[PDB]
């Protein structure tokens, strides 16, 4: 008989539930990416002047590396946090969007043709 | 050539042991091509 | 203004047991994995060191004369009591995260017509 | 000593057992029928509850329902697709880094073809520290990326579903632009 | 550079159940310094916790004590003993309570540290600055007195320490410890008359050789931004001429907003942020904490605003999107207006009290 | 062809209840019917809609030779044959030379698009020159 | 050369998913967490329809309803809980 | 070790062998012509020369439709009595022919295109170059004007999985409406093409042709006249661009280098000379951004592979002597025999007036941005 639209009020709920999770997520990286991103540059610095290795030859090649390792020892448990959080929002999401995607699913069934194809002459069709 | 499509081609749970055993065997594995003794490395160098 | 004010209390309220359940729900399902029992003495000891966090998520789920009891139990038979209280506390997150959406749904009207009107002091 | 009060009598709360659940109200602001209130002194008039948690009943009235229409008229996932892009590409030139200098030291560079240790004079058992240290850290930076990409890639999912059902719920109203 | 701490965990304290006073607020603040990227140009600290030893200075080793052993589930022994410490209504017992004391007592101990060593002139410890506590008992919210501390740990170096105070209470624990020294000068804008503490008349101005070294600017009703200002710069520059501070510890409660729950005053954000400017153009070591403030989203905002503003930036006026962006609805800006509420402060008042502040500060 | 909604047709009811019961699997029976549904509004062809339903009948042969014979689907000849182009004369444009897309247009499938290519890449407006 | 270094860098990120998604595969199966996706959307539909009704009467009569509480568990599960822990 | 950086550079020795039709304009015999030159000026030993991998179904209908490239694909020359209604939909017969490996050619453009954009995902370049490529005028859903497949959106494609914002130049004579069409309601590309609008093909680029939706702002049209210079052409040229640069501020480009925007060409009809050329290349690169170096159009084949092979040269960081040196097709560069394209005397009709306007309107445009 006659249809609610059971799919498409349950659609409108998964829309929102979907930003929460990442949000919180969002904002903790934020925070581990801005207090590491001197490391960072420095790193890409040292990189380049270990491989172009003719550029900037203002070194002893045994120490132009240990102070790379340094370094790279320094950024290592930041890492650790990024991947923390990136699973934990990975797993949130995922779950939120399996119902969402149930969801639509089903609200393009329970739609009326002339409301998603057009009119049946509402179509050029030379 | 055509590296991607050569290199590229379970919720019943595990135990404590098979989980360990499974575990070592990727980490031996990925040892074993860091070094470049792979049975995957060498067929295809 | 008093009306706003309320608006405020209440989904202050409602924030601060959602993050409590959060982080008690991050610990407890670090707590459940296949090899808890091989390293035990570890996990005994990060569980000390969020005494309080999961304390308060017993204080919400269970109520303030249970809350000691699961405690300890769980202080005892850690690696078969995590995952009952992992499930309860889920299902408790999932239902009141569902209500907090639909009563936001009026909150935002509140604040809409108080906020113009509530601008008169005189 | 005493800072104030900050529980005035017209927040109080009275609960009522329905079915099985207690539910609170303020009762201040009741009918109370009496000469002295008047209906604007109700400062929850005017908010129908009967037709903020309605349902939907016809496609269209997606676009004019309050509730709702406060709903998709919030670019959320807009701004966090876009967070996650700049967050990611940040990375990508820091690992890109990472992997040039692993590939010179593993030994695969075609423009190094003798041993690595000696194209930068260091010992060969400071080499095999180097290499440990950057094989870690090439890993992991890795690995942020590919589930970095997978949380980005599903609010790009979720915008898309949204953008269709704005579209399929105009009818004729549909001018190419889905900004509500 | 500008020193900023803050410690994560002090955002997940309670006080009790709908007390107003929610340090909560806090973690607000720094979830908007985030999203506007203010991360980067802040030296931003985590403060190390404050010892026993640190706190019983100002206070007693037995009030201080009482808070280390209290609880909230065994004060069935403290039960006596407790309104003898003034503990109980609206100074609650919670869970961690030490803890929150010392944080926020260690991050104001913090700041003054980073100035005595010249690691930077401007210093921001938003979950400090609770001026009522006194030496042996609680006082309206606050249970131990960081402010005394902070300053105690700033007359090591520096010789001469200001301390300005714009909640629209009294600060009577921080007057009270100071009030029979030259060393360190108190100044007050408070509403007073029947109000909360009830101290703070225009007649109190030390003794002893404190004599004359206090300031309280009994205010009333409805006041909002000029006639602050007209009374706010004069008594300001004055105490700068004659008083000549080496340091500068400024006290910004947000309860004299207008709309606030506890509060009869009518300013906003320019005209909140306008003592900030002026006391920061002086060009001094500037320890800058927070107080008072009960209308969160208010807090939020205006602390925000201030701290991008001590920085040397320019936020926007729309707001980033962020966890807590919908307690800030319906309009979503930076921005706290005021109410068309009455004044109360008729010219000729004003100008008869900054007389006689005036002809005070002459000596 | 099947072009009423979801009733006539005896032959075509029985083959649909009996397209499930293999299919039961609804999630992956909702799939095969909007590719009927977009095959009977003349996107497809008989010879495109058979090609995925060989993905989803490859074994149950007798299902597949119903199908078959359903459409009227000839083995002579396999070719396509796409759906006819459209006259961008009569239909609203924003700016001299872009005109906009009746909606069924949006319906062809692009198949190797993940969900970074149906947001990035542009589907409605089309250029014509003025 | 060019394809010996593509390979090698495929082949090691490859086997580093693989590790880390069976670390995470066997957290989450261990993780303890219907009859259709209409059933449980129609008892979203006929459960927000009663609300409405019991609000708009308790708005009606007594005063205007505060958020939901937020309550403990029943006595029963709380009984069955501290058994399956006891 | 590792040193300084290589220009990557894409070939493959079967792409000189397809052959349109009769008397047809394109002709990718003209690769093979540029790749002889650069093997006798030594060049090879400055680059890195790389074969493409073929691109297949599932990597063409990224952009396109299935029934487009399953006609590319099925489709031959002699069983097109077959295909009428097809030839019809999809837009192939008169100017786009249908030929011997159609689709084997666009696969060897295609690979090329996402071979560089995968090279500079990969960080082992920071150039890359390849010839057969850009095809801009190709859409999604039909073929126009000698273009089968648009690589350019699936080099773009693949480039933004790390980088935010991508800037596409075109520089041939004509509009490129294909990558248009593509990018036009986004805002991580930005398009910005210099044509000739008038009585021309397409017929599309308006100055007013700016974007909708979310890509409000984020194209850019420049409308010249016949005969325009060096000189007008480089001062047209050097300000968008460096505002662009300054505003949009992107992390990867694409430039199309396309020819028939040479004097004497068979087709355009513009006048710049080879170093008038160049100016842009040149100019582009100084930015040190990652870069793809596209082909185009070019009808009179020794003015293009002359050019082709100067750019070559110029973005390897080399400088070329000025003398052909014996290659397999000295006789297609007479009498001078010189590495050099000259312009002519024909009348510009580009007033000073008329390019200062346009300029200033297309700055307000872009100062809408960020
Ligand atoms: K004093
Ligand atoms: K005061
Ligand atoms: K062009
Ligand atoms: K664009
Ligand atoms: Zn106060
Ligand atoms: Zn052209």
């Amino acid at each position: 008989g006659i249809e609610i639209f059971a799919a498409l009020n349950d659609f409108t709920d998964a829309i929102v539930s979907v930003p929460e999770s990442v949000c919180g997520k969002f904002t903790s990286l934020k925070e581990i990416d801005a207090q590491v991103r001197d490391i960072r540059q420095n790193v890409i610095q040292e990189i380049g002047v270990v491989l172009k290795n003719e550029k900037n030859d203002e070194l002893s090649g045994e120490e132009r590396c240990e102070r790379l390792q340094k370094t790279l020892k320094e950024i290592l448990p930041y890492s650790d946090s990024k991947i923390c959080l990136a699973t934990d929002a990975m797993n949130n999401i995922k779950s939120c969007i399996d119902r969402l995607d149930a969801g639509f699913e089903y609200v393009e069934l329970e739609i009326p043709q002339q409301l998603r194809l057009g009119y049946p002459d509402d179509r050029a069709l030379m | 050539m055509d590296v991607l499509s050569r290199v590229f081609d379970l919720n019943n749970p595990l135990t404590a042991s098979e989980f360990r055993a499974k575990k070592a065997e990727l980490e031996a594995e990925l040892e074993s091509i860091r070094n470049g003794t792979c049975k995957t490395l060498l067929d295809l160098a | 203004l008093q009306a706003l004010q309320l608006v405020e209390d209440e989904r202050y309220d409602y924030d601060r047991v959602l993050n409590t359940t959060e982080s008690a729900i991050k610990i407890l399902a670090n707590f459940c994995e296949p090899t808890i029992h091989e390293h035990l003495e570890t996990a005994l000891q990060e569980l000390e060191r969020s005494k309080r966090i999961i304390k308060n998520a017993l204080i919400i789920v269970y109520g303030k004369e249970h809350a000691n009891l699961a405690l300890d139990t769980l202080f005892k038979k850690l690696p078969t009591a995590a995952p009952v209280l992992l499930k309860r506390i889920k299902t408790k997150d999932q239902e009141w995260r569902r209500s907090k959406r639909e009563w936001s749904k009026i909150w935002r009207q509140i604040e809409k017509k108080n906020a113009q009107a509530a601008f008169d002091d005189r | 000593g005493c800072v104030g009060n900050s529980s005035g009598s017209s927040i109080d709360i009275d609960y009522y057992n329905i079915g099985n659940t207690k539910r609170g109200v303020v009762s201040h602001f009741r009918r109370r029928i009496d000469p002295e209130w008047l209906d604007h002194d109700n400062p929850y008039n005017d908010i129908n509850i009967a037709e903020i948690m309605s349902p939907l009943t016809k496609p269209q009235d997606l676009l004019t329902h309050p509730a709702i229409s406060s709903i998709f008229e919030q670019n959320y996932l807009s701004i966090l697709a876009s967070s996650a892009l700049e967050i990611i590409s940040a990375e990508h030139k820091y690992t890109a880094h990472l992997e040039q200098l692993m590939v010179a030291l593993l030994g695969d560079d075609p423009s190094l073809p003798g041993p690595p240790h000696e194209v930068f004079g260091i010992s060969p058992e400071q080499c095999r520290e180097l290499t440990i240290t950057v094989q870690e850290a090439l890993e992991k930076s890795k690995e942020f990326i590919r589930c970095w990409t997978n949380v980005r890639m599903d609010l790009l999912r979720a915008i898309r579903f949204k953008n269709k059902v704005i579209a399929y719920c105009q009818g004729e109203d549909y001018n190419g632009n889905t900004q509500v | 550079k500008v020193s900023y701490f803050y410690d994560e965990d002090v955002g997940n304290y309670h006080y009790g159940p709908q007390h107003p006073m929610k340090p909560h607020r806090v973690r607000m603040v720094h979830n908007l310094v985030v999203n506007y990227n203010l991360y980067e140009k802040l030296n931003v600290i985590t403060p190390v916790r404050a010892t026993r030893n640190d706190m019983t200075r100002c206070h007693t080793d037995e009030y201080i004590e009482f808070l280390w052993r209290v609880t909230p589930d065994t004060m069935e022994k403290f039960q006596p003993h407790q309104l003898k410490f003034n503990v109980g209504d609206d100074c609650p017992v919670f869970d961690g309570l030490y803890e929150f004391c010392s944080i926020s007592a260690g991050g104001s101990i913090g700041a003054a540290q980073e100035l005595n060593s010249g690691n930077a002139e401007i210093a921001i410890n938003w979950a400090g600055g609770l001026h009522h506590a006194k030496k042996r008992e609680a006082s309206g919210f606050c249970y131990v007195n960081d402010i005394a501390l902070a300053a105690l740990e700033l007359l090591k170096y520096h010789q001469r320490v200001l301390y300005i105070d714009i909640d629209v209470h009294h600060g009577d624990g921080v007057e009270e410890f100071f009030y029979t020294t030259d060393r360190v000068m108190t100044c007050s804008f408070h509403k007073f008359g029947e109000y909360f503490p009830g101290t703070g008349h225009i007649k109190d101005t030390g003794i002893g050789t404190g004599k004359n070294y206090a300031v309280n600017v009994p205010l009333r009703d409805g006041i909002d931004d000029e006639s602050y200002e007209s009374v706010f710069k004069p008594v300001i520059s004055h105490i700068m001429q004659w008083f000549r501070p080496e340091a500068v510890i400024l006290q910004c409660g947000t309860d004299s907003l207008a709309g606030d729950r506890l509060g009869c005053f009518n300013l906003s954000m320019k005209g909140h942020s306008m003592c900030v400017d002026f006391v920061k153009s002086f060009n001094l070591p500037m320890i800058c904490v927070g107080g008072g403030g009960y209308t969160v989203r208010n807090v939020a905002r205006v602390w925000t605003y201030e701290t991008g503003l001590l920085a040397g930036e320019e936020l926007d006026e729309n707001l980033p999107y962020n966890d807590y962006l919908q307690y800030y609805g319906p309009d979503y800006k930076l921005n706290v207006l005021s109410n068309n509420m009455e004044n109360h402060n008729t010219r000729q008042y004003l100008d008869s009290i900054t007389s006689e502040i005036i002809e005070n500060l002459r000596n | 062809n099947v072009p009423i909604a979801q009733n006539k047709n005896p032959s075509e009811l029985e083959f649909l209840e009996h397209a499930r019961q293999y299919l039961a699997n609804e999630s992956k029976y909702n799939e095969f019917i909007k590719l009927l549904e977009l095959y009977s509004q003349e996107v497809f062809d008989k010879n495109a809609l058979v090609e995925r339903c060989y993905v989803f009948f490859g074994s149950n042969e007798h299902l597949m030779n119903w199908l078959k014979d359903l459409v009227k689907y000839n083995p002579a000849n396999p070719i396509p044959v796409p759906r006819p182009r459209v006259d961008l004369t009569q239909c609203k444009s924003c700016g001299p030379s872009y005109r906009l897309l009746p909606k069924i247009e949006l319906l062809l499938p692009c198949s190797g698009r993940d969900d970074l290519c149906w947001t990035i890449l542009n589907d409605a407006w089309v250029s014509f020159p003025t | 050369l060019f394809d010996k270094r593509r390979i090698r860098q495929a082949l090691l990120t490859k086997i580093a998913t693989k590790c880390f998604q069976l670390l995470n595969k066997q957290k989450s199966v261990h993780d303890p967490t219907t009859m259709s996706y209409r059933q449980s959307a129609l008892l979203q539909k006929q459960r927000i329809e009663y609300e409405a009704a019991v609000l708009c009467e308790l708005n009606s009569f007594a005063g205007f309803p505060t958020a939901p509480i937020i309550e403990t568990a029943s006595f029963d599960d709380i009984r069955n809980d501290l058994l399956e822990m006891g």
